[PDB]
């Protein structure tokens, strides 16, 4: 799930 | 430079026929991809990247698949790594891994693909060509909303300004699933990203029915009161695009109520959009017209026109909506009175004057025409100074037609004369109309090739001919011959008024 969270923080 | 013999040997291990060897290489390479120093050394080695890509898609070892996918994911945070992935045939492999039953592998794949779509050139066409769109649309039935947010944003990047991609999404059942996201979930990012996809899809006219039939109007309308400004705005834009094709769509009552409420928004862009959608939805739909009247839409629209001032982006759709609401339904009469009762007549007449442009004036004349049907509006319209300006507009329009700003001058002539025709039912209005020396103009309109202009021109002449002195001036202007010609029209309306004027000229 942290894969998604960390990605979200980069993009947006 | 330990990468002199570390990277090459590790590449060979990944290429090894023994799965257990490859697995050991994958975990090590994956760790090497977590530090700036060693990660750079992977990016500079296409052979290494090629090995990772091949292993990832070929392996039946889940840990290996995870480690290879995570490695690519880590590379995708940098320009060099993105380009390395691209050039090693990473995208088709990454697309392939979207079928993975392992969540970590699936999540690495979409995140990496997203990064490529955001930052790498050629990535959009590469993903398209590798069948990415179909995959991504089929994934919209997943339940992880953060995953859906990333996926929907990928689709937005792919679809934006690309018919191919839009049509593939449409073909693959994209609208159905997108609309389902909007009716099910509450995660703001997902709702936002989904709305922007539906917006892109809503642009082309042939694409709109699919969103409408699925229940998109209601699903978009569901989020109009949400705290998110960007979400509401995208929903409104999409709704306005769609609303041209949703004029006959049924079950719009809940949405319409919300739209009227939105007219009282502090955000002028919200008010503009709401007015535009209401304009579209009220056109030739009596249920929509009635519903808007029942929830106090007239007051709201009047107040919107007042509040708008000379902003024609706002007044034009607001006036159009009012024009729709004042004709051809049960509460058209209630609506005609409402505009007066809520102090609309002053501002409606004001908009005839400059600096208003033709599209607004056309809409305003049409509205005034509808309002004139109500007898109680006859005197207020006169007292506001409607008759002189209506005449003035008719004269300017006639000169050209004895397209300006996308408006036919014939429609202005017809509309102005039609309004005056209805207003001339009142005796005091007839005095004003005569006083402005309109008889010669109206007689010239009998020569018009357009039947509707002939009808209303004869119509107004009929009303005016009630007075004996007016009838003499009409005869004196040489109306008899045109009227006699128009007596034989197959258009019964034209022939009725023609016969009426001749009759009144004879008594
Ligand atoms: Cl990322
Ligand atoms: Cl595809
Ligand atoms: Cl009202």
């Amino acid at each position: 799930e942290s894969i998604l969270d960390e990605h979200l923080q980069r993009v947006w | 430079e330990l990468a002199t013999r570390a990277i090459p040997e590790l590449t060979k291990l990944l290429n090894d026929e023994d799965q257990v060897v490859v697995n050991k290489a994958a975990v090590m390479v994956h760790q090497l991809s977590k530090k700036e120093a060693s990660r750079h050394a992977i990016m500079r080695s296409p052979q290494m990247v090629s090995a990772i890509v091949r292993t990832m898609q070929n392996t039946n070892d889940v840990e290996t698949a995870r480690c290879t996918a995570g490695t690519l994911h880590n590379l995708s945070h940098h320009r060099e790594g993105l380009l390395a992935i691209f050039k090693s045939g990473g995208i088709p492999a990454l697309v392939k891994m979207l079928g993975s039953p392992v969540d970590s592998v699936l999540f690495y794949a979409i995140t990496t693909l997203h990064n490529l779509l955001l930052h790498q050139e050629g990535a959009k066409m590469a993903v398209r060509l590798a069948g990415g769109l179909q995959k991504m649309v089929a994934l919209l039935n997943k339940t992880n909303v953060k995953f859906l947010a990333i996926t929907t944003d990928c689709l937005q990047i792919l679809a934006y300004g690309n018919q191919e991609s839009k049509l593939i999404i449409l073909a693959s059942g994209g609208p159905q699933a997108l609309v389902n996201i909007m009716r099910t979930y509450t995660y703001e990012k997902l709702l936002w990203t989904t709305s922007r996809v539906l917006k892109v899809l809503s642009v082309c006219s042939s694409n709109k029915p699919a969103i409408v039939e699925a229940g998109g109007m209601q699903a978009l309308g569901l989020h109009l009161t949400d705290p998110s400004q960007r979400l509401v705005q995208n929903c409104l834009w999409t709704l306005r695009n769609l609303s041209d094709a949703a004029t006959k769509q049924e079950g719009m009552e809940g949405l319409l109520g919300t739209l009227v409420q939105l007219l009282g928004s502090d955000d002028i862009n919200v008010v503009t959009c709401a007015a535009g959608i209401l304009s579209n939805l009220t056109c030739n739909n009596y249920k929509n017209k009635m519903m808007v009247c029942q929830v106090g839409g007239i007051e709201a629209l009047v107040r919107t026109v007042l509040r708008a001032g000379d902003r024609e982006d706002i007044t034009e759709p607001a006036i159009c909506a009012l024009r729709h609401l004042t004709s051809r339904h049960q509460e058209a009469e209630m609506a005609q009175n409402a505009v007066r009762l809520h102090y609309g007549l002053p501002v409606v007449v004001k908009l005839l004057h400059p600096p208003s442009h033709w599209p607004l004036i056309k809409a305003t004349v049409g509205l005034i025409r509808n309002l004139a049907l109500c007898p109680a509006n006859h005197a207020p319209l006169r007292e506001q100074g409607a008759i002189p300006r209506l005449v003035q507009l008719l004269v300017r329009a006639h000169q050209d037609t004895q397209f300006v700003e996308g408006v036919r001058m014939e429609e202005i002539v017809e509309g102005c004369t039609g309004a005056l025709h209805i207003l001339a039912r009142d005796v005091h209005n007839r005095i004003v109309i005569r006083g402005l020396n309109t008889i010669p103009l109206f007689v010239q309109l009998l020569y018009s090739p357009i039947e509707n202009i002939q009808r209303v021109a004869a119509g107004v002449l009929c009303e005016l001919a009630q007075d004996k002195e007016a009838a003499e001036a009409i005869e004196a202007e040489g109306a008899t011959a045109p009227l006699t010609e128009l007596l034989h029209s197959r258009n019964e309306g034209v022939a009725t008024y023609a016969a009426a004027v001749l009759f009144r000229m004879s008594e």
